[PDB]
Parts: structure tokens; C-alpha cells; sequence
RNA sequence: GGACGGUGGUCAUGGAAGUCGAAAUCCGCUAAGGAGUGUGUAACAACUCACCUGCCGAAUCAACUAGCCCCGAAAAUGGAUG
């Protein structure tokens, strides 16, 4: 900080100030922002700091064990599965629930240039299409492996693909020649290693929500609740007009096989 | 980031748009139009340090009156403290009630939220 | 591996503008984020770095004191502590 001279710069103090915090709040979750940038954190932090905030602090930051010490649950290095943090993380603590949170953290990210060296978070593409840029070294980008033509007199890509995969490390020269695309594909934020909220522990696979899939499994929920209440003849208000058909349309099959007239 | 000074409502002087460039990259007199337009409003004064980007036939400015500026033209003192941190060679002493209304201006581009911490920037920079 | 904005820091001077010389070193916005450590072009142009973080895992650094050795150490007919 400003006193950049020895004096505290503390320890017991910030740890003191973050016990209360954690103890203060219903909900702690220990989230990344090492992908994104000082100012890109702020805004964030600008979101949180309205609804219920967040601290950053080091080994301090260990003493969920501390906070726990002083309640009765397990949110700490003792009873927890396998300590969450991990490097360049802070503390949300907050009044905001858990799924809601991860929608906001990880819903709203913010877009942010690839780095040289950096490992691709996600499968990084480039499209088709004229770059609009007149002839010059488009060898640079056969290099990166993008395959280009001049076109009109213009350098164009060829085709969509996939110039890295997800996991694997960005070239220089790749990231570069990204750049002058103008393409920005990675997403920073805070990435959410773990939330706690009574005496339960909660992992990103839960966090990032399904949603969908419930609506699949409520309307087939839900049809199999009126697949019975047509079937089944059981007529409060639904089910009723659906039921009353079965009866004549077994009716009006037992007619189309058959070897009547009537 | 590069720069031109101005006084209010000024075009074409030899010294200060010919050996740093017409902007329009080409052309004075499109920026000593373009520059007056905007920047004739009250009396030729105290200087604003000026702000100029080049782009492809285009000139364009970033003037907000820059915070020193900002502090001349609320105090109507044309330097700046001289002699340091301590007692002035003008007699620019800044009221409570001008450093806010500043700082409010200031308060996109000090990022800001609160006034007593923006008003906190510019008091460090007005006894400096 | 992270550094937004005030603001191309005030003086002075062809000229500093982080980076000739000399004020001055605050804060909003922030989880970290100094008006900056060395490389620049006549001058304009970029990259790293303070601080903070990871990876690593155990000692580290500062400083007094002391011994021996090492160094300073070139000569005359042929080498020795007898």
C-alpha cells in the first residue's frame, strides 16, 4: 500500500478484520480473477461491492479454519473435502445465494485479448472471410497455421477452423496475428473455485447450473402427470376432457379393423 | 498522447500548428477549424494543456478541461505553485466548494463513485 | 503472471513527455495495481519492472571477528628446507 516503509503490512490485523467478515456473512465463495486484468477486476468488484463484498489477502486468507474455530459447521481446512483455493485467489463473501452468484460471476464475463504463452481457456477459431487488409506477409498467417489466399486483391482466410484447442498453449506468433484480426476471444473474470453456505460445500460443476435439462424433465414430469391424468381418468380440472375421448375413441377404433357397418 | 496547448477560441499559429503537425494529418485548417469551433467559449484566458490523436484524415481532441485546467480556470490563476508544497508565487487558494464541483466533472474520469475520495485526488494534486 | 484513470507530472529548457537536469509523489476506481527498474528516437515511436500473485519448498540475508592459505612476489655458472 502508500506506506510502503516496514510497519504493518499486517498479520493478525487483516486476518482479525477478515475473521468478522466471513462470520458477518451467510455465503463465502473463493473465486480466479488471475486471468483478468487490474481495471477488468474493478468493475467487477464494482457489481459485488453494491449487493455484498469481497477481500483478497494471502495465507490470511487460510483461516476458514479461524472463522470456523469461532461457529460450529465445516467450511474450513479440517472438515472440507480438499482445501478449494488455490493460487491468485480471493473471498466473496455475501447476502446473494450461490446460484445466483455463479450466474453473475460466470454469466458476465468480460472479453479480453488472447496473451502470448497463455493456455487457451476454451478452443479458440477464426472465421472465413476477407481480413480487408491488402497483400502483404499473409504468409504469417499460413505460419500459424491459417490457411489464406489473396482474394480481390485482399488477404482472406479460407476457412473456419480451430487454430488451438482448449488447454493448450497459445504461440507467440499466434497470438499476434489474432490481434491484428482484431479477434478477442477469451473471457476473464472472476472463475469460481468453491462457495460455502450452511454447512455445505459447493464446486463449479454444480455452480454453472444445468436449466434447461429441468425444463425437459418438468415437461416430461408434468406429461407424465397428464399422461395419467388422461389415461387414468382423474378429473380435477386438466386431465378431464382427455379421459372421456379414451373411452369413445376405443370406440371408434373397435369400428376401423373390423367387419361392421353401423 | 501528443501535445498541443491552446488559448481560447485560437487558430493557425505558426509556432504551435506547424512544427507539431496540421492534425488531419495533412491540412491545418481542419483542426484550426475543428479546434476553434469547440474551444471559442468564454474569453482566451488561462492555457488548457490540449490532447491530440491522428487518425485516417480525421483529427480529434481530448480537452476535458485538463484537472490543472480545470483548477486554473476555477481559481482564474494562470501557472502553477512554483517555490512547492508550501507557499505560493500566485495566490491560488482553492475554496472547499470549487474542489468538489471539479471532482464532479472529474467523477467518470476518476473512474469514480464517492466525492470525498475524487476531491481527495485533485487536493493532492492542488498542493503539489 | 497481474498494473485502469486523473495525466503527454509541475518546473525549466530545441527537449522529458517514466527514462538531460530539477517539484513532487496523492488518490478515485480496486482483489493486487509506484506519478516507475534498466533498454529507445535528434524529438515523436514500444518491452520489461514497483507492489501483488503463482510455480518451487527451506532455510535466507545482513553484519562483526578470527585462522591458515592465496595475492602483491623481477637477476644475474646449476635445482634444494643440510
Amino acid at each position: 500500500m502508500a506506506i510502503k516503509r516496514t510497519k504493518a503490512e499486517k498479520k493478525v490485523a487483516y486476518d482479525k478484520k477478515l475473521c468478522q467478515l466471513l462470520d458477518e456473512y451467510t455465503k463465502v465463495l473463493i473465486a480466479v480473477a488471475d486471468n483478468v486484468g487490474s481495471n477488468q477486476l474493478q468493475e467487477i468488484r464494482k457489481g459485488l461491492r453494491g449487493d455484498s463484498i469481497v477481500l483478497m489477502g494471502k495465507n490470511t486468507l487460510i483461516r476458514r479454519c479461524i472463522k470456523v474455530h469461532a461457529d460450529n459447521t465445516g467450511n474450513k481446512e479440517f472438515l472440507e473435502l480438499m482445501p478449494l483455493l488455490v493460487g491468485n485467489v480471493g473471498l466473496i463473501f455475501t447476502k446473494g445465494d450461490l446460484k445466483e452468484v455463479r450466474e453473475e460471476v460466470a454469466k458476465y464475463k468480460v472479453g479480453a485479448p488472447a496473451r502470448v504463452g497463455l493456455v487457451a481457456p476454451v478452443d479458440v477459431v477464426v472465421p472465413p472471410g476477407n481480413t480487408g487488409l491488402d497483400p502483404s506477409q499473409t504468409s504469417f498467417f499460413q505460419v500459424l497455421n491459417i490457411p489464406t489466399k489473396i482474394n480481390k486483391g485482399t488477404v482472406e482466410i479460407i476457412t473456419p477452423v480451430e487454430l488451438i484447442k482448449k488447454g493448450d498453449k497459445v504461440g507467440s506468433s499466434e497470438s499476434a496475428l489474432l490481434a491484428k484480426l482484431g479477434i478477442r476471444p477469451f473471457s476473464y473474470g472472476l472463475v469460481i473455485t468453491n462457495v460455502y453456505d450452511s454447512g455445505s460445500v459447493f464446486s463449479p460443476e454444480v455452480l454453472d447450473l444445468t436449466e434447461d435439462d429441468l425444463m425437459e424433465k418438468f415437461a416430461s414430469g408434468v406429461s407424465m402427470v397428464a399422461s395419467v391424468s388422461l389415461a387414468i381418468s382423474y378429473p380435477t380440472i386438466a386431465a378431464a376432457p382427455h379421459m372421456f375421448l379414451n373411452g369413445y375413441k376405443n370406440v371408434l377404433a373397435v369400428a376401423v379393423e373390423t367387419e361392421y357397418s353401423y | 498522447d501528443v501535445f498541443v496547448r491552446v488559448t481560447g477560441g485560437e487558430v493557425g499559429a505558426a509556432s504551435s500548428l506547424a512544427p507539431k503537425i496540421g492534425p488531419l494529418g495533412l491540412s491545418p485548417k481542419k483542426i484550426g477549424e475543428d479546434i476553434a469551433k469547440e474551444t471559442a467559449k468564454d474569453w482566451k484566458g488561462l492555457r488548457v494543456t490540449v490532447k491530440l490523436t491522428v487518425q485516417n484524415r480525421q483529427a480529434k481532441v481530448s480537452v476535458v478541461p485538463s484537472a490543472a485546467a480545470l483548477v486554473i480556470k476555477a481559481l482564474k490563476e494562470p501557472e502553477r505553485d512554483r517555490k512547492k508544497v508550501k507557499n505560493i508565487k500566485h495566490s491560488g487558494n482553492i475554496s472547499l466548494d470549487d474542489v468538489i464541483e471539479i471532482a464532479r466533472i472529474m467523477r467518470n474520469r476518476s473512474m469514480a463513485k464517492e466525492m470525498a475520495g475524487t476531491v481527495k485526488e485533485i487536493l493532492g494534486t492542488c498542493v503539489s
